[PDB]
RNA sequence: GGUUCGUUCCAUGGAAUUAACGUAAACCCUUGCUUUAUUUGUAAAUAUUAUAAAGCAGUUCACCUUUAUAUAGGAAAUGAU
């Protein structure tokens, strides 16, 4: 028994009884600890105490001796299916950041999916197209690949100007004076070059080292 | 010469500039449009909120819990399901419980009650101290020494006190007083982090006390008296935690001090304290008679 | 501050680092203040007369 | 925190306290390492430029300036006589000479 | 192939011999001198430039110790973590 | 997301008595500048820039080439209100600083009249004339006229996308061409080694704008219509627009030091 | 777990916070230096051996290296002293 004895839950019974009488038998008892009327219509809550957990997915009705009966069921929602097939057939939408950290909660207040894949507070990506595939699969009663080619498609028109605003963009700013730093392809390579050059380090002073190696292997101190 | 006299122009540069730079940027900075800023991240400190809602506790990912594997069973009450490996706390067990500790931290401040919030961890000091500027408590962000409270006598004994009346003002006449009483203890203890430090809710609950804590999926909900299930890995959930018990105490001096303007006491003088009056009348009563 | 050690600084208040130069003729001959002359006056500023 | 900073090399050289004297004035046992961070800010509050520099930091950084002189203890001279002859004493573990040095052949 | 196991509940996660032991270099120096006396001969003339890398190896001074490893102390840091539990 | 403000004095409702019918300055902001924030918006929809203000995205976004699409809207968006904060109601006459001291670095008020009205036609494209606050570390405080276009800033910050000349008719083989070819190349490759052409006093303080003139074609091709015949026109527009300027606040946002 | 001549110091532990003795410090002799005193000691002397009261001094400064960034260590006739 490595735990021990926590009564916590009890520190008003316990103090309540304590500050009841005196100990000094004939004398009235001292006022109680200023806490004792503060929580004394606030009761702690029942604590250990397993329930039915929510069932989250319909439990197996065939099985006659379930075990797991005390046991918080995963969470999985008709979206699941559908981000995974976009994202596998988009692996590279990966490598597009996402922020998955929120503001305030209130994302999901204006977003109406009836609109288009465009909507305030989220970014475009691959979620757009699941919600939106979500909503003309269920609202407009479209198949899962119908929906899913109509939501799609309107994510690559999309996607498209925004890669030729980036091309366009520099070359209307260069015709009037504008000057930019270096790309990022230029300073990829540079640093590669910083990370070559170590490797030559490492590679000259092993191929050194096993020379060494291969000549100690045989015997010549006698110098004949 | 010319070299080292640079510097001699720019650090003494450094006044107007900074001066043109400030006016300059109270001029231009907002003219495009205006931002809707719905969080910043020193936002819980600034003004924290007076209640959390279940978007604000989401938002601030205090329903992250642990890896499924590391659970403690006895605290499966709290959790709402399994996603990504770990156990998603409910947002409504999560708030249901976070207001009852604020009605808590309230009451014992209305009742003049000494709070203490802990919180040790490397970046939680900022939070413990601006609750306990709110709710006129005391703080703690380290270690915390076992024995402070079952071994009061010998670790807080050098440590200054004073006595004040109702309205929060020290009174004169307490000289002897304070020199035999022995150290304070917390009427109520709010722990950011129980998993740590169960040595100070053992002398708590050994010395009844109560006390409040953030319970996560690992920690053992019997620790304290009232439980707050949450993420308490979180820097972000304990900061919006601590300013809403931070501005329950708050609400709870004003009420008591509010109250002492107008003759109405809501507290009694302690059982200490009330030893030493008996005391004092008995050596008054010799003066009187010799 | 018991246990607590002690640094060693010079205490320029001592006797011996106030005037480095002992004789009177020095210390008296208007080094720094003037109109000091009286040897009754340079020790009511270094001891604590009772008269 | 907003105030301009001046380079480390433009700082003022200032003798800060060390662990122990914060210990004794204060009658505290102060962790290493809870001190090292705080003497950080005080380095850090120190770079604030002195025009701009509030008098509240200012009368807080002087109470960590650390006022000790070393005991100073200057060797004489030797003096040469009117004559050119220099006295050098040596000793080694019994005996102490006394040799008169002068221009010679 | 099964994969390593989760060790046991130990009092002390860490490793004997943290920074490796270094070996005297002289004493390689030496046993190339001891293999020319087998095979060349003692008072030959083949061991020449080898006894002489012997007499400049006791001359050279040793080299300084290096920092000792930190490996133990993140070693403690995890071992609840990493293993079982502790145990005492 | 970054909104809409109302305008200085409720042109939006009103606009300019004998400047702007109310509804041009209808089209020139409401409705633009919603556009330009709607697209703004989608572009900092889930980026660090979604809560920061414009200028501080057009001086973030001046020299990355990957966002120079989000720096025309910031610096576009910006540059925009900045030229309808400065029109005033009703005209205004003339500070005695600023009237004084622009006639040290002009000559006289008709002098800068017709070179800001003049660079803006000169120039046959959309942009913005500035009357820019040139102050070095040791030099007084000196003014001069800066003319940008499409979408450039006139902070030192932002000199990256100052787009003061034209690289289409101004760099040839006469001898001026040669000499300001030179200069777009020393700029980009500086600019690309990161090397500093001219020195820039920390802040941005250098180059302080005070005044704006917006030539963009959506402002005035309603209001004074294409100017067939010299009826209207840019010109007229220009003529026009220095009735409204707000001496009084152009003068506050000057700063000058003390010289009288 | 590190470090130290050292339960020294730092960090840490789901229990520590502290007191006394030994230890350490300090003490006596000795070493360099400053001031004091000059006989019965010192050739002379403008004070330098000796005598002996008090005070200062070290691993201090410089250089090199340095873990968890918290505590430091090394080099020993060709840095100072
Ligand atoms: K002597
Ligand atoms: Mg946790
Ligand atoms: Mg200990
Ligand atoms: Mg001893």
């Amino acid at each position: 028994g490595k735990g021990r004895i926590f009564q916590a839950a009890k520190v008003y019974q316990r103090a309540s009884e304590a500050a009841a009488t005196n100990i000094v038998s004939g004398l009235p008892p001292r006022n109680p600890p200023l806490w004792l009327k503060a929580i004394e219509s606030i009761p702690p809550a029942e604590i250990n105490t397993r329930p039915y957990p929510i069932q989250h997915s319909p439990p197996n009705p065939r099985a006659r001796k379930p075990r797991n009966l005390f046991r918080p069921t995963k969470i999985v929602y008709p979206e699941d299916e559908l981000r995974r097939d976009f994202y596998r057939d988009h692996p590279w939408e990966l490598a597009r950041p996402r922020m998955i950290i929120e503001l305030d909660g209130k994302d999901a207040r204006f977003l109406d999916w009836s609109k288009g894949l465009r909507q305030r507070g989220i970014p475009l990506s691959g979620e757009s197209v699941v919600q939106r595939q979500l909503w003309l699969m269920e609202n407009q009663g479209m198949t899962k690949q119908e929906a899913y080619d109509k939501a799609r498609h309107e994510f690559y028109k999309l996607r498209q100007l925004e890669q030729m605003e980036r091309r366009i963009a520099v070359e209307e700013a260069r015709m009037v004076g504008g000057y930019f730093g270096k790309d990022l392809l230029t300073v990829g390579m540079e640093l590669e070059n910083k990370t070559y050059e170590s490797w030559k380090k490492w590679a000259t002073t092993e191929i050194a080292r096993q020379e060494s190696a291969r000549a100690s292997m045989y015997t010549n101190v006698v110098d004949n | 010469d010319e070299e080292a006299l640079k510097l001699k122009q720019q650090i003494e540069a450094i006044p107007g500039n900074f001066k043109l730079f400030k006016q300059t940027k109270a001029q231009t900075q907002k003219l495009g449009a205006g931002v809707e800023v719905r969080y910043i991240p020193e936002q819980y400190l600034r003004n924290p909120p007076s209640d959390a809602s279940l978007e604000d506790l989401m938002a601030a990912q205090a329903h992250m819990g642990h890896n499924t594997s590391l659970w403690n069973p006895a605290n499966a009450r709290y959790i709402y399901g399994v996603r990504q490996g770990i156990h998603i706390i409910s947002l409504e067990t999560t708030a249901t419980h976070l207001r009852r500790a604020a009605r808590v931290v309230e009451e014992v401040a209305y009742r003049g009650g000494l709070i203490l919030f802990v919180g040790t961890r490397p970046g939680q000091r900022p939070i413990v101290v601006r609750a306990a500027e709110l709710a006129k408590a005391c703080h703690l962000f380290t270690k915390w020494r076992p024995g402070t409270i079952t071994n009061r006598e010998q670790l807080l004994g050098g440590v200054p006190l004073t006595v004040v009346d109702e309205l929060d003002r020290p009174l004169s006449g307490f000289e002897d007083h304070l020199h035999d009483r022995r150290p304070l203890a917390p009427d109520l203890v709010v722990c950011l982090n129980p998993k740590e430090n169960m040595t100070l809710l053992y002398e708590c609950s050994l010395a009844k006390i109560p006390t409040i804590g953030i319970i996560d999926t690992n920690t053992n909900p019997s620790w304290v008296t009232y439980q707050i299930p949450a993420n308490d890995d979180s820097l972000r959930a304990t900061a919006l935690i601590s300013g809403v018990l931070g501005r329950a105490g708050e609400r709870g001096q004003k009420r008591r001090l509010e109250a002492a303007q107008r003759g109405v006491v809501t507290w009694k003088t302690p059982a200490d304290v009330q030893g030493y009056f008996e005391l004092a009348s008995a050596r008054a009563a010799d003066a009187r008679r010799r | 501050q018991e246990k607590a050690s002690l640094i060693k600084s010079v205490d320029w208040n001592l006797l011996e680092n106030k005037f480095k130069n002992l004789n009177l003729s020095f210390i008296l001959n208007d080094a720094s203040y003037a109109e000091r002359n009286n040897l009754s006056e340079l020790l009511n500023k270094l001891y604590y007369n009772v008269l | 925190e907003d105030l301009p900073v001046i380079p480390a090399t433009a700082v003022e050289r200032v003798a800060w306290k060390t662990l122990e004297d914060i210990r004794k004035e204060l009658g505290e046992q102060v962790k290493a390492s809870e001190f090292a961070r705080c003497l950080a800010l005080v380095k850090r509050l120190n770079s604030i430029h002195p025009d701009l520099k509030p008098q509240e930091i200012k009368d807080v950084l002087d109470s960590f300036r650390r006022n000790v002189q070393p005991f100073t203890n200057v060797a004489k001279p030797i003096p040469i006589d009117q004559f050119g002859r220099a006295c050098g004493v040596g000793k080694r573990k019994a005996s102490s000479a006394r040799a008169f040095v002068v221009e010679g052949t | 192939p099964n994969k390593p196991i989760r060790l046991p509940p130990l009092k002390q996660l860490r490793v004997r011999q943290a920074n490796k032991a270094e070996e005297n270099p002289c004493i390689a120096v030496m046993s190339s001198v001891l293999a020319c006396w087998a095979s060349a001969g003692y008072n030959s003339a083949g061991c020449a430039t080898v006894e002489n890398a012997l007499r400049a190896c006791m001359d050279a001074p040793k080299p300084a110790p290096k920092p000792n490893n930190t490996i133990n102390y993140h070693l403690s840091r995890f071992q609840e973590r990493l293993t079982q539990g502790k145990s005492k | 997301q970054h909104y809409l403000m109302p305008l200085r004095d409720n042109f939006e409702q009103e606009g300019i008595r004998n400047f702007l019918s109310p509804g041009s300055v209808n089209m020139a902001y409401t409705e633009y500048q919603t556009f330009i924030l709607e697209k703004l918006n989608a572009l900092v929809v889930g980026t660090d820039f979604e809560q920061k203000d414009t200028k501080s995205i057009v001086l973030a976004t001046a020299r990355d080439p990957e966002l120079a699409h989000v720096f025309n809207h910031a610096s576009m968006a910006h540059n925009n209100h900045f030229f309808f904060d400065h029109l005033s109601p009703v005209p205004v006459k003339m500070g005695d600083k600023l009237f004084y001291h622009i006639n040290e670095n002009f000559g006289s008020v008709d002098t800068l009249r017709d070179e800001m009205i003049g660079t803006a036609v000169s120039m046959f494209g959309p942009g913005f004339v500035w009357l820019v606050r040139t102050q070095l570390p040791g030099q007084p405080v000196a003014l001069r006229v800066m003319a940008t276009y499409l979408a450039g800033s006139p902070y030192p910050g932002a000199h990256w996308r100052r787009q003061e000349m034209d690289a289409q008719t101004s760099i040839g083989s006469s001898p001026q061409g040669l000499s300001n070819g030179q200069r777009f190349f020393e700029r980009s490759a500086a600019g690309f080694k990161g090397n500093k052409l001219e020195p820039t006093a920390p802040g941005g303080t250098d180059l302080i704008p005070i005044l704006c003139l917006n030539t963009w074609e959506y402002a005035w091709l309603r209001e004074y219509g294409t100017g067939v015949g010299g009826m209207g026109g840019k010109l007229a527009y220009a003529q026009s627009w220095w009735n409204m300027i707000d001496w009084a606040k152009v003068e506050e946002e000057a700063r000058l030091e003390t010289r009288i």
